[PDB]
This record gives structure tokens, C-alpha cells and sequence, in this order.
């Protein structure tokens, strides 16, 4: 058979591969790179503008536009460009030959999932088409029917409730911080110690240090005044010219605004009482097997010590009969894209696909008649 | 977006 | 070089460095890996290529002859 | 195909020869030699003025002028003269069979282009021009596309960075150190010594005695101490009339300028940190490739110990993780002249130039329009 | 600055 | 020059 596409545009990162398989094939970042100054040499092979890792490679040299953000596509003619470079140059597959299966964020535009079914039909020429909301494929991901999902990438954050395979419409909450946010206030943090960052080069310099240095507090209060009184927490990192840098109580502060968006002056609670809030949205029948199956899922989700803080903060809220647990698998960067590689897999799925025949006949709407 | 926020 | 008859350490400098010269001055300066490798299979085709056309020229000698072509 | 012309007119020496050669056909001082005496004999075959090599042969009845200082044309009928016995007495060729390419220091005035392209296209009638940044050829000519170039000849010294063939305009560094100034350095300190030097026919000696015995001190104040008080290291050198004169820790001293502007009365500090703060006014994502590639270019790099001397004072500044490596080939003299001799040879140029059908719609203005 | 400038 | 130096 031909095996169809498992294409996890997320933010930031794409993730692509073959259905089956259990890892992807493509993990690069979804960054688009124009040069922005003069050439000067002659017969360099100049080139208009690059895509993922050729992009973080001369990132030197470019301006670096993420075409996705919040979950929302915002430039067509980057994301085509990005799409192009994922089935031809990084899988290295001819689309036209078998179906692709594309994920997003829950409760977002109308018009972008046909704008997505319209490019995908219409350039790509793809035989069929389905796309999947990703906190539903990372149940598919952790081997479960019931769950209540945190699913948290760069771009977005959203709990989608779901009891034996009914998903709870009402209940879905969405919030808008992301790993690229906490990233933005680490900038804006980190000059407390004067180092600085400017420019989306080294933007891409914080993005990284995030993912190193950063870690969650069990309780924040206590390690403030433990890290402000003995500077045995702080550590150091070497920049890419050589400067070592070094960075004490900060780096838990930028992962704790998960929990206090109020330091980058959102008004909306953090990802435990959302959690909750959304739980409590849910019929008291079912309340006691979301508190069992919380399950984490993205990569927001990565930094060490958010398990036992949410399984700490959401049992300061829950009722103390009850019993809380908080699944947070290794693997979980990819369960979304595990999950969509097992549903793609299945024989039962082959029916649901919006095939070119359908969208000939209806349009791009079709997608609201037999997605979700 | 196009209300909200800026995307 | 035992069987080409040249000595050892004339071959082994020239093979890592080349000479530049102006009118003037001259200059000796060596070479990476890479260009030396592409400087030893050049030798090598090129030797190649005129030891062909020698063969090909006592080929021709041998079948000459004396007589005034006048068309062929 | 008709090759093209490579005229690196440079200051003090000009190098010209065609296109794919590897070494130039045409190296003279760029002199020229007027009579000051009365002409006494008669029938002599007097002749106005000399160019070059004669000018060098007859230095002694002349007064000579060189037409370029600080990279800048300052006598135009003094360089018409000069480019007219490169092209007809030097190279013995019609410049109008065939392109012609130029070369010249970066960010010096507008107008000496406009006037060298004026003079080639209208008197010399050369069908097509072009001109170009030394500091660029120097890393044609050095095998290289991302470089820091130290380009310092006669007259001007600059920094140029570029990486992977974009060049970084706010990085460029010019300096008006050069090998002129310390030669009348080295003329206003061998008075120390009693030996006088006050006419231009034996500033020309002295411009020769900085070449043979000059050289750089890895450490000053030591060798300093060392010749002041051993004199080991004094060296003697023969007039043209047989005088004999001795030179000790002064033959040190003037190459050293070049770290120490002061020692001529400059505020601006020397080479190695104007390298130094143009990697710093690169992005910080390049600056590992900079110190990399440091090129040293231009005759006035050619004193022994330079490049030890460079590769210790930035080490002293910059990030002790980061290598630092200064590459000094020995041809690099010329380096200039070979860059654009590939660069002109190049089937890709040869849309660059600047054709006479273009200048004569645009006008000489078209330089800043179609160059860099 | 500390690091991403000079100041 | 023009100005600052004499070329
Ligand atoms: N190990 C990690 N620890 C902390 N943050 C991470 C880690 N890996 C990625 N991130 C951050 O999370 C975001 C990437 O999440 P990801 O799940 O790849 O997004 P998506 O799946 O929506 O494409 C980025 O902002 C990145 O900086
Ligand atoms: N071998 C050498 N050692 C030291 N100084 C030199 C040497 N050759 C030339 N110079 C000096 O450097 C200047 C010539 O540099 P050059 O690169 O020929 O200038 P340009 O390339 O601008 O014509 C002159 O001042 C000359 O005295
Ligand atoms: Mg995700
Ligand atoms: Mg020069």
C-alpha cells in the first residue's frame, strides 16, 4: 500500500514522516531566511531564501520570519515554501502519490483550514487530505480513551477534555502561551544582567539557553529567596563567540510565568487553574477519571520538575478525596506526531479521508462537513 | 488573528 | 623516482608546493592535500595522454610512405 | 576571447597584466619625474617628463610626485600619464580592443570614480570597465569566501569583513596608516642617528632601507631594553654614493607604529584592534568564522613578525575559547592583482561590466548605479 | 553591555 | 581629502 503522510506543522519545528513509522524522518524548524545584506562576491550561487536547518546555519546573514504563529499561518508564500522543502528536499517523496495528514491547534480560524485543504489539493496535488486536532492524537500517543490533555508547543497552549472517545466541545479551553513567549520574556529578563539579544539570530541564542538552563521551581517563593541569598543555583553557558555568560534565579522565573502570566501582564490564570477550570466545565460522572489521566503532551512541557508542580498545585485545588496524577511521558515532544502516525495506520481511518473527488464537487469547505 | 491579538 | 631516474627530493618538494613568479621575484608556496592530490592525478593524465600520441606517432611512422599523397 | 585588463593601480606601485595570468606582465612605481635643473648640453634629446622605472633610473636630476595619496587621485594629468605608458609603452596594447578592470580602497570619494571611468571610457575608448573593492579580490585570490581581510598597501590600510560573499558595510574599517607614513616616520627618526634624508630622490632610498632591514618585535619594551642595551641586533646598510650607515633598535621602531599610532601623533588605535572592533560590529553569530579567517593583504603586511605579532596582540582581545588564525601567504603582495585576475576571467562577469553603451545613456554617474 | 553590545 | 587630511 502506499502509506500516507504524518506532516505536525506545529509552530516552530515541522515534523514529518510516514505513517507506521514511530519516529518521524524530519524534525527541522519551520523558519523561513532572507538575506539582508549586500552581496558583494560574484558567481556565489546567491539564493533567494532559505528553509530550516540551511536557514539556522547562515542565520548570520538573515532576517528570520516564522510564518506560524499562535497557531495561525500567517504568510502562505513562506509556509508553501515550507511545505515544498518537506515533501521534496527533506523526505524526498512525491506528495502526488498518497494521502497526507496534517495537524492543528484547536478553535483557531475558520479560513485557515481551507486555506491548508485548498494548497494541499490545488499545488501539492495531494490524493486525499484529513486534518486532526493534536491534543486528541496525543491520547492515540499515551495509550489512552480517557484523558485530559495539555498540550503546549511553541505557538499555543490548549486542554481538550475527552471521556471514552467523546471529545467535550465546551470544555476545550485554548491559552496563547507558548514557548515562544516565555522566549520573549527571557529577553526581556535577562538584560537585567546586561547581557542583551536583539536581533532573531540570537533570538534563536535565548530560544536555546531556554532549553538548557531553564527548570521549574517546586516552590517559587522559597527558592527566590534561596537563590538570592546563596549563589550555589546559578550557571553559566558559553555564547557562540566565546563569552560565557552566567544566569542564577532567572532561569526558573521564565517558565514559572506558565504559572503567573501576570509577569508578562496577561490577565488569564496559569495552565493548573485552566486545567482545573476546564476539568470543572466536565459533568461530576466523570470528574474523578480526568483527575487520574492528566497527561502532558508538547514541548513547552519539557522543563524538569513541571510534573510534580502541577501535580502539586492542581492538588491544592482539587477536592482531597480525590487522586491526582500527571502523565508526562519522555517521548512527549513527539506524541502528537506519534499519535497521528498510529491513526493514520489505522484500517478503520482510510474511510475518513476528504478525497480530491469530494473537494472537486463541494470546495475547500468541505473540511467542516467531515473533519471535526 | 485579526481582532485580538496581532496574528 | 628509482624508476624514472630523478631524485628523491626534487619530486617530494615540488609535488607540496608550486612556484609563482613575476619578472621580478619568485615565490615558492605550498599547497593543501586536496590540490596536491588534484597537481599528482593531473601529472598522471597527462603523462598519459602524450605517451598516447607517441605511440600514435610510431604507428604513423611505421605505416608512412615516401610517395606524394595526393588525396585520401 | 578577448581577455580583459587588471590594473591595480594601488598607490606607489602599479601592477597591471591580463586577465588569467598568474603573476602581472607590468610592475613600475606609480612616478612621475619632472627635471628641476638647467639642461646645459645640447641636442641632448631632453624629454619633458619621465614615467616609472625611468623616473626610479634618473631619480637623481627629478623631483618626483606620486599623483595618489590615501588611495586618492590627486593629479589627473599626472595618472593619465601613467595609465598611458601601461597600456602603450609597459603592456605594448590598444586598451580599445578590450575590457579594463580597476581597483580601489573602500569608502574614499565618490568622484575618483566618476573621473576614472570619464578618462577610460572617453580617452583611452575602452569598450567596457569595471572597478572593484581590493579588499574583495584579496580573498578571490586567497581561496576563500568568508574572510576578515587586513588589505594594507601604500597609502591606505582597511578591515573589510565578509562572510559567505556578503559584505558587512557598517563593519568597514579605513585607516590612513601606510607604508608612506612610515616611511617619513622612518625618515624623522633616523635623524636620531645624525643621517639625514630631506629630498624625494632619497626618501626613495629610504623607502628601500625600510623594506630590507625593517621588522616587527613580538614583544617592544623588551627588545627595546635588549637592543638599548646589547647591540647585537644593529644592522648596517650601503647608500647608493658607498656611505655606509648603521641602523639598531630604530629598525624596529617604525614598522611598530602600526600598533601605535601615537608614535605619529594619531589618536585612532593600530591594526590589530580596529580587526578587533570590526569583528565587534559583526553579528555575533559570524564572528567565530572571522577570527578564523583573518587575510593579511598588501605590502605593507610583509614585515617579519607581523603576522606573530597580529595573531598575539587580538588573542590578547579576544575570547580565550575562541582560535584565532592570521594567514599570510607569501605572494600576498599581489594578492590584489591575482583576485581580480580570477575574478575578470570568470564567465559570470562578464554581464558585470560596465559597457560603453551604458555609459554614454547614463553618464558617468552610472558607477554608484552598476558597480558596488 | 555585557555581552550582545559593547557598552 | 577635501577636508580632515590634505589628499
Ligand atoms: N527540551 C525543552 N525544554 C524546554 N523547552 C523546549 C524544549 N524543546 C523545545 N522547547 C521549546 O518549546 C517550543 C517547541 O515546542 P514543539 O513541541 O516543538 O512545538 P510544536 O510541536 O508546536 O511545533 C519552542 O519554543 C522551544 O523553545
Ligand atoms: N617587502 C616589503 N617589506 C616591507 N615593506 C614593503 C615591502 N614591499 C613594499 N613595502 C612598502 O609598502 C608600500 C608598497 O605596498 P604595495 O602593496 O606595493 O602598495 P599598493 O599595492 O597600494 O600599490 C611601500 O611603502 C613600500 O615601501
Ligand atoms: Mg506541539
Ligand atoms: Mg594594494
Amino acid at each position: 500500500e502506499t502509506t500516507a503522510l504524518v506532516c505536525d506543522n506545529g509552530s516552530g519545528l515541522v515534523k514529518a514522516g510516514f505513517a507506521g513509522d514511530d519516529a518521524p524522518r524530519a524534525v527541522f524548524p519551520s523558519i523561513v531566511g532572507r538575506p539582508r545584506h549586500q552581496g558583494v562576491m560574484v558567481g556565489m550561487g546567491q539564493k533567494d531564501s532559505y528553509v530550516g536547518d540551511e536557514a539556522q546555519s547562515k542565520r548570520g546573514i538573515l532576517t528570520l520570519k516564522y510564518p506560524i504563529e499562535h497557531g495561525i499561518i500567517t504568510n502562505w508564500d513562506d509556509m508553501e515554501k515550507i511545505w515544498h522543502h518537506t515533501f521534496y528536499n527533506e523526505l524526498r517523496v512525491a506528495p502526488e502519490e498518497h494521502p497526507t495528514l496534517l495537524t492543528e491547534a484547536p478553535l483557531n480560524p475558520k479560513a485557515n483550514r481551507e486555506k491548508m485543504t485548498q494548497i494541499m489539493f490545488e499545488t501539492f496535488n495531494v490524493p486525499a487530505m484529513y486534518v486532526a486536532i493534536q491534543a486528541v492524537l496525543s491520547l492515540y500517543a499515551s495509550g489512552r480513551t480517557t484523558g485530559i490533555v495539555l498540550d503546549s508547543g511553541d505557538g499555543v497552549t490548549h486542554n481538550v477534555p475527552i471521556y471514552e472517545g467523546y471529545a467535550l466541545p465546551h470544555a476545550i479551553m485554548r491559552l496563547d502561551l507558548a514557548g515562544r513567549d516565555l522566549t520573549d520574556y527571557l529577553m526581556k529578563i535577562l538584560t537585567e544582567r546586561g547581557y542583551s539579544f536583539v536581533t532573531t539570530a540570537e533570538r534563536e541564542i535565548v530560544r536555546d539557553i531556554k532549553e538548557k538552563l531553564c527548570y521549574v521551581a517546586l516552590d517559587f517563593e522559597n527558592e527566590m529567596a534561596t537563590a538570592a541569598s546563596s549563589s550555589s543555583l546559578e550557571k553559566s553557558y558559553e555564547l557562540p563567540d566565546g563569552q560565557v555568560i552566567t544566569i542564577g534565579n532567572e532561569r526558573f522565573r521564565c517558565p514559572e510565568t506558565l504559572f503567573q502570566p501576570s509577569f508578562i501582564g496577561m490577565e488569564s490564570a496559569g495552565i493548573h487553574e485552566t486545567t482545573y477550570n476546564s476539568i470543572m466545565k466536565c459533568d461530576i460522572d466523570i470528574r474523578k477519571d480526568l483527575y487520574a489521566n492528566n497527561v502532558m503532551s508538547g514541548g513547552t512541557t519539557m522543563y524538569p520538575g513541571i510534573a510534580d508542580r502541577m501535580q502539586k498545585e492542581i492538588t491544592a485545588l482539587a477536592p482531597s478525596t480525590m487522586k491526582i496524577k500527571i502523565i508526562a511521558p519522555p517521548e512527549r515532544k513527539y506524541s502528537v506526531w506519534i499519535g497521528g502516525s498510529i491513526l493514520a495506520s489505522l484500517s478503520t481511518f482510510q474511510q475518513m479521508w476528504i478525497t480530491k473527488q469530494e473537494y472537486d464537487e463541494a470546495g475547500p469547505s468541505i473540511v467542516h462537513r467531515k473533519c471535526f | 488573528w485579526x481582532a485580538x491579538c496581532p496574528a | 623516482c628509482d624508476l624514472m631516474g630523478v631524485d628523491y627530493e626534487e619530486m617530494a618538494h615540488w609535488l607540496c608546493h608550486r612556484k609563482l613568479a613575476t619578472a621580478t621575484e619568485t615565490y615558492i608556496k605550498p599547497i593543501s592535500k586536496l590540490h596536491a592530490i588534484n597537481a599528482r592525478d593531473a601529472l598522471a593524465k597527462h603523462i598519459y595522454a602524450n605517451l598516447f600520441n607517441w605511440i600514435v606517432d610510431h604507428v604513423n611512422k611505421a605505416l608512412h610512405s615516401t610517395v606524394k599523397q595526393h588525396s585520401f
